[PDB]
RNA sequence: UCGAUGUCGGCUCGUCGCAUCCUGGGGCUGAAGAAGGUCCCAAGGGUUGGGCUGUUCGCCCAUUAAAGCGGCACGCGAGCU
RNA sequence: CGAAUGCCGGCAUGAGUAACGAUAAAGAGGGUGAGAAUCCCUCUCGCCGUAAGCCCAAGGGUUCCUACGCAAUGGUCGUCAGCGUAGGGUUAGGCGGGACCUAAGGUGAAGCCGAAAGGCGUAGCCGAAGGGCAGCCGGUUAAUAUUCCGGCCCUUCCCGCAGGUGCGAUGGGGGGACGCUCUAGGCUAGGGGGACCGGAGCCAUGGACGAGCCCGGCCAGAAGCGCAGGGUGGGAGGUAGGCAAAUCCGCCUCCCAACAAGCUCUGCGUGGUGGGGAAGCCCGUACGGGUGACAACCCCCCGAAGCCAGGGAGCCAAGAAAAGCCUCUAAGCACAACCUGCGGGAACCCGUACCGCAAACCGACACAGGUGGGCGGGUGCAAGAGCACUCAGGCGCGCGGGAGAACCCUCGCCAAGGAACUCUGCAAGUUGGCCCCGUAACUUCGGGAGAAGGGGUGCUCCCUGGGGUGAUGAGCCCCGGGGAGCCGCAGUGAACAGGCUCUGGCGACUGUUUACCAAAAACACAGCUCUCUGCGAACUCGUAAGAGGAGGUAUAGGGAGCGACGCUUGCCCGGUGCCGGAAGGUCAAGGGGAGGGGUGCAAGCCCCGAACCGAAGCCCCGGUGAACGGCGGCCGUAACUAUAACGGUCCUAAGGUAGCGAAAUUCCUUGUCGGGUAAGUUCCGACCUGCACGAAAAGCGUAACGACCGGAGCGCUGUCUCGGCGAGG
RNA sequence: CGAGCUAGCCCUGGCCAGGGUGAAGCUGGGGUGAGACCCAGUGGAGGCCCGAACCGGUGGGGGAUGCAAACCCCUCGGAUG
RNA sequence: GUGGUUCGUGGAGCCAUGGGGGAAUCUGGGCGGACCACCGCCUAAGGCUAAGUACUCCGGGUGACCGAUAGCGCACCAGUA
RNA sequence: CGCGGGGUGGAGCAGCCUGGUAGCUCGUCGGGCUCAUAACCCGAAGGUCGUCGGUUCAAAUCCGGCCCCCGCAACCA
RNA sequence: CCGAGGGUAGGGCCCGUGACUGGGGCGAAGUCGUAACAAGGUAGCUGUACCGGAAGGUGCGGCUGGA
RNA sequence: GUGGGAGAGGGUGGUGGAAUUCCCGGAGUAGCGGUGAAAUGCGCAGAUACCGGGAGGAACGCCGAUGGCGAAGGCAGCCACCUGGUCCACCCGUGACGCUGAGGCGCGAAAGCGUGGGGAGCAAACCGGAUUAGAUACCCGGGUAGUCCACGCCCUAAACG
């Protein structure tokens, strides 16, 4: 039947994106980490134009 | 009023619609004095504070005059008598000379072609409006004030009215659909006559759906529920409650006053 | 046997015991004959179809030579329901 | 280290076993090659065809095209590939998105709130398949095109001249601007027909050189006309409203209109001109090219859910906003400006390949699943997107070959009997579409009803009644009727298409639910009742601010139960709850200090502390059962027995009324009678000894409704006696 | 950290082939002092009916190291709410 | 009414405080564990101040430290696949 | 089988738990009123306290054993 | 073609019967009470409504066949 | 026809005073209610009795009669609007147009029912207190439907002269 990932380019910028994670206090914390542990990519990788 | 059906469809038979034989000629609206884009949303700030709500035809509203002394001594003539899905009471929408359209609740009696008016003036027929005082001591009357200045708020569902009892200083004993003899001020307009369309009260909504189309979803018992999520919950083949009959928060709803006591509004009330 | 021995009944398939229901042999009979009663030998073969109940078992209906009792993890779910 | 269902790696076993992913299906000849069932080609065969065919959107991100290639990837093979190496490929003022608008919602200056983080927040801003907006048809590439080229047609800005006018704002108004269901008129897309126009060709095997067969008879197109159709009154005075101002709008009052007459505005025909243009045949493709071609390019018919659109009628549940656009005036400015006509100039950013119901997306897989929108031809079956066959177009689903055992799956048929099967007719069968006869109890007059039960259905000829489009006619296309006759076992001859009834239980009903074992008698539901709530309402969320309630106001809103409707819902306020009681009793901090202690030479300083004054709450006094709940025991008595209307007595707060009753409640129980059966632990009707019914956790009934649950009969049958044969996987 | 699954609501678009049954309301007629009411014809109502798409998931069968960590075949519920 | 100190209401001071009451300027005030006398010690309700102390992203030295299942998770283009 | 409740004049109930004292309503008997019966009035009688044991000076009363009676439990499998 | 009749299917009326149940009639001397007739010891009768073992009681309006 | 008269004939709107019950204030104590007699009940939490204020519902004293009116059921403070019957006089008009009336149709006390409203007093059922052998009655204290209004049903009677 139908599963659980339904990709969406716009949700997932909109959600996981980089603006959103500076927006809040845990999200700002989540990229320290992030960068702080070496992570090539801080947040997911969301395209095209 | 009250138009009926025959049995043709199980329900559409013990159904019942209103009669809007007393809506002039009008169903579209008036832009303008209304409508406003009306926010419809069953909670708050997130969650939802009212329960089983949502849903239900879309609607536009219709933004009334509830303080007339805007106005005061300016004549106007009733025009149309139309339909307003935000309340219980049909409304009038009138011209008044100034050149100036604003709707009125719409009492029982004003037809159209009508003038009103409103004013210490003004003279005690349907549709008039006057600060308490000057109203005869008796006449029934709807569209009150609580305070002066602060807009109409008693007497305003379907076909519901208010009768002046008394005078008492710088107050004036009333007695709300309810029951309750209320001292309000003199200077709290009150337009004459009751609110009208009372038959109201008569319309056997008919099916399931035609409450889901006022926008009401269904209502569970908590008795059908758990105990995790109201008190009448549990365990085996139904049950009689088991205490004292409670909401799904907890507090006692067969009995159980709620007024908080020490309220100032308390000195200017004397019934029930 | 609880780091698991699936458990009532039915169904399919059986197989064994004798404390034998039938058929064969036999003694006593309050056994004239026919038919019985009871007991001894005998297990080779046989031991029906339905109505009711999840039923085991039973009670009925129509029969029959008879419509036997029990065991095999109350036989048999890596065979079925 | 030998154990820890130990951790990591490696390699065994089952085992050449199970599998190789839809039963839509393959065969052959010829190529290329080191090597072909599997790659290329041709012929035959099969499958889909409201797709298994085209066109978008999302997601994917090189998968696209071409040359060179098989290690691995492909469930086998592979010369092939969505794979390996390389090169090429996506072109926009008019399509989509942005230099436009707003929706929910986000964010947020002002402001409010919160220990900090942060929460709220009218302006504004962000925010979209919603509003706004200017490209249509052909041609080209190996791969891109409403983008490049051709034909034709448009939109903005900027700068000019020509000339009209008071121009002029983020401000005022108008407009934009709206639901559901059913619909008229005229059009188009789309499709059928043709003795007519245009064509390579074809006379097969017994007949046919014939109005013969087969193939095709269009697309776009500026203004104007023409045909549809939508919008819309025009004057003049008065003005106190539209938060400044208006000449605008609004509201009064007179005039001419009431018509679409006239202005515009779309649609659709025609239109200068531009383009396309079959079959067949010739070729070399992995495919396209050439010829047919000076191609013809016409006449009827059917006809939309699409177009005219803001069309019309009806109904209640009463159906976004903002900008563009029109108008109006304000500051300013009128050598500006703005409006209209002609020019020339300027016209940016992103997306464009390919997959796209799937082998390129979500499911770890080339996975029998999941995925929004548009087009979706013909014939027949009453209709249709249904069903069978089939255009275009695309497939034969990436292991084959033989064999013809048991058994399994899927399917077909069966003597005689037919439910005897079994927990249960589970399953499977019977039935089946349209037309016409014909239908009961009961009933809430609707229904029950597709009740039940029947007859008709094909083809041929004759006669004949309506329409529709054409002119009042031929044709073409729809619906009818009568009468003769023909062939089969059989005429919705294939495919799609109810078994029926009687009777109980439960729930009124359409709905809803345990995604992934429960779809129900459970949840909901209209309706009834109780109780709260006077509005800064009650209630809910929140530390708050704040919001929902509600821009609502007792005919309203929160909470509880019951659950259509009909007839009804008895008694107990003793305990519990809730409601009402400015009296009493107790009752905390606090007030009060009689009185006592500790130190000081002392004034003083510091402690305890009795009266008494002291709230809510409890106690107490009343009420309240559609509030929590409860609603008896033992004896005796009537002139046959028998039982008990009647009596005695004990206790209670009061001692279950009606109606129902071996029940979805009955333990003893297969109660005991009656009914259906040859037989009936179930079922139906009774009785009442109700272990352990009973009146809103409702009581008893109820027409209709049900993938609910029990009982019976009819029909029919592989369920069975009791199996047998055949088919494919 | 999560409502790209699922639940509800908010904003904005879309979809529901074709057939049935035939409510009111009108129109005429009848009826009466005026009515109620009764006829036909019209009309096209409905948590109405048959039935695709679509949304489900009733019963059985298959599957159960599956095609599938919910699937497939036959059957069946609703389908203008 | 609380927090801090060893101090959990304790005979509970001292030090901070949210609430109420509310002074004085050397003959003034706090403290020395309830409180009072004496004898003593400090001088509140403004602020600044190195060094001595902690740590190891980074550089260097040393190891009765490991030697590619050890040693950082990574000796190798790893916070990667 | 197990839990706890109960046997009192003719009937139905008290009486114990803090042992010495059996009380109430009805009924029965005698007498009255009435023509007579009932009602009402006046008086009176009746209880091995389920039984066998002992506990104490003394048992309805306290304690064990049986005889019936009533109610409650008989669950997980 | 019609057609006696036979078959199948569903209605209508009538008769007979049925566990059980409703009330009725009739039957010398069974039980419970006192409703009515005297002012019947609550004047009675009545339509309706509720309640009660039973006559019956009560509410509402009525009636002279009572005062 | 003309011209006049009486009347609780009917419907609608409004309105007035008495009295009852309740609320509020004043004032005031040791009992009020009730009956054959009592109790239940109410009352020192301030009753009964008295005064002042307010709320509300229902019925209209005296006039009142053995009276009037209506077809009957039935109809009563007062005011007005709409409306029916009827009698007298004048003898002017029509000119036999008349009577009764199966069925139909309409009205129809009280109780009752549906829907919504209202609710003082009363009052089935119902609960208490007395009475009696017993009282599911008669007496007393409470009290719900109903009694009231609007609309729609119900169609009965000692609807009796
Ligand atoms: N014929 C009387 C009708 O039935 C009833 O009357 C019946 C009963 O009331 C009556 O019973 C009476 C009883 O009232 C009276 N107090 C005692 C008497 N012994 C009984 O008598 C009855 O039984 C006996 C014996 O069996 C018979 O012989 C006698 O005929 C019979 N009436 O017996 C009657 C039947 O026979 C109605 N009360 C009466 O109004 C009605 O009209
Ligand atoms: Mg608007
Ligand atoms: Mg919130
Ligand atoms: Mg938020
Ligand atoms: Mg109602
Ligand atoms: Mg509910
Ligand atoms: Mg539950
Ligand atoms: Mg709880
Ligand atoms: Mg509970
Ligand atoms: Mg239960
Ligand atoms: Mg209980
Ligand atoms: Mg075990
Ligand atoms: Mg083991
Ligand atoms: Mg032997
Ligand atoms: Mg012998
Ligand atoms: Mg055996
Ligand atoms: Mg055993
Ligand atoms: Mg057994
Ligand atoms: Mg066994
Ligand atoms: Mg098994
Ligand atoms: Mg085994
Ligand atoms: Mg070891
Ligand atoms: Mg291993
Ligand atoms: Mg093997
Ligand atoms: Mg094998
Ligand atoms: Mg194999
Ligand atoms: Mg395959
Ligand atoms: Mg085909
Ligand atoms: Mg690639
Ligand atoms: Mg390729
Ligand atoms: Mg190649
Ligand atoms: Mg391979
Ligand atoms: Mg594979
Ligand atoms: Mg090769
Ligand atoms: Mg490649
Ligand atoms: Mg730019
Ligand atoms: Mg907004
Ligand atoms: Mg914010
Ligand atoms: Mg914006
Ligand atoms: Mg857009
Ligand atoms: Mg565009
Ligand atoms: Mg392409
Ligand atoms: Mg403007
Ligand atoms: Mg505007
Ligand atoms: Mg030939
Ligand atoms: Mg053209
Ligand atoms: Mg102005
Ligand atoms: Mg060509
Ligand atoms: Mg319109
Ligand atoms: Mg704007
Ligand atoms: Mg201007
Ligand atoms: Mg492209
Ligand atoms: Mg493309
Ligand atoms: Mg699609
Ligand atoms: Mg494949
Ligand atoms: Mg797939
Ligand atoms: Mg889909
Ligand atoms: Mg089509
Ligand atoms: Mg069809
Ligand atoms: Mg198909
Ligand atoms: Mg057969
Ligand atoms: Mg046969
Ligand atoms: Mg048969
Ligand atoms: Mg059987
Ligand atoms: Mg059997
Ligand atoms: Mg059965
Ligand atoms: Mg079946
Ligand atoms: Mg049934
Ligand atoms: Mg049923
Ligand atoms: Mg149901
Ligand atoms: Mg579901
Ligand atoms: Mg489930
Ligand atoms: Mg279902
Ligand atoms: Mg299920
Ligand atoms: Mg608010
Ligand atoms: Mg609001
Ligand atoms: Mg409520
Ligand atoms: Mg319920
Ligand atoms: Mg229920
Ligand atoms: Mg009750
Ligand atoms: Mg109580
Ligand atoms: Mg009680
Ligand atoms: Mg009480
Ligand atoms: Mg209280
Ligand atoms: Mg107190
Ligand atoms: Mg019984
Ligand atoms: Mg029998
Ligand atoms: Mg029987
Ligand atoms: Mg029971
Ligand atoms: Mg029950
Ligand atoms: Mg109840
Ligand atoms: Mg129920
Ligand atoms: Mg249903
Ligand atoms: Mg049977
Ligand atoms: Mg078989
Ligand atoms: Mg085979
Ligand atoms: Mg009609
Ligand atoms: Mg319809
Ligand atoms: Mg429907
Ligand atoms: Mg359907
Ligand atoms: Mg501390
Ligand atoms: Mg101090
Ligand atoms: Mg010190
Ligand atoms: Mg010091
Ligand atoms: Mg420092
Ligand atoms: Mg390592
Ligand atoms: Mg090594
Ligand atoms: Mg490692
Ligand atoms: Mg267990
Ligand atoms: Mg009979
Ligand atoms: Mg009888
Ligand atoms: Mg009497
Ligand atoms: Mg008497
Ligand atoms: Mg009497
Ligand atoms: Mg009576
Ligand atoms: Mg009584
Ligand atoms: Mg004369
Ligand atoms: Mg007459
Ligand atoms: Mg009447
Ligand atoms: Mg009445
Ligand atoms: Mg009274
Ligand atoms: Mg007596
Ligand atoms: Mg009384
Ligand atoms: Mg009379």
């Amino acid at each position: 039947m139908k599963r659980t990932w339904q990709p969406n380019r716009r949700k997932r910028a909109k959600t996981h994106g980089f603006r959103a994670r500076m927006r809040t206090p845990g999200g700002r914390k989540v990229l320290k980490r992030r960068r702080q542990k070496g992570r090539w990519r801080l947040t997911p990788a969301v395209r095209k134009r | 009023a009250v138009k009926k059906f025959k049995p043709y469809t199980p329900s559409r038979r013990f159904m019942t619609v209103a009669d809007f034989s007393e809506i002039t000629k009008t169903e579209p609206e008036k832009s303008l004095v209304k409508p406003l884009k009306k926010t419809g949303g069953r909670n708050n700030q997130g969650r939802i504070t009212v329960r089983f709500r949502g849903g239900g035809h879309k609607r536009l509203y219709r933004i009334i005059d509830f303080k007339r002394w805007d106005k005061v001594g300016i004549p106007a003539k009733v025009a149309a008598i139309e339909y307003d899905p935000n309340r219980s009471a049909r409304i009038a929408l009138l011209h008044y000379v100034d050149g100036e359209k604003r709707y009125i609740i719409a009492p029982d009696g004003l037809q159209v072609g009508q003038q009103v008016v409103a004013g210490p003036d003004a003279p005690i027929q349907v549709g008039n409006a006057l600060p308490l005082r000057f109203i005869p001591v008796g006449t029934v009357v709807h569209a009150v004030e609580l305070e002066p200045k602060k807009g109409a708020k008693l007497a305003r569902a379907a076909g519901t009215s208010a009768q002046i009892q008394g005078r008492e200083g710088d107050y004036v004993i009333l007695r709300l659909p309810s029951g309750e003899l209320r001292k309000v001020h003199g200077e709290c307009y009150a337009t004459v006559g009751a609110v009208g369309n009372a038959d109201h009260k008569n319309i056997v909504l008919g099916k399931a759906g035609r409450s889901r189309w006022l926008g009401r979803r269904p209502h569970v018992r908590g008795a059908a529920m758990n105990p995790v999520d109201h008190p009448h919950g549990g365990g085996e083949g139904r049950a009689p409650r088991g205490r004292p009959p409670a909401s799904p928060w907890g507090w006692q709803t067969k009995g159980l006053k709620t007024r908080k006591r020490r309220k100032p509004s308390s000195r200017f009330i004397i019934a029930r």
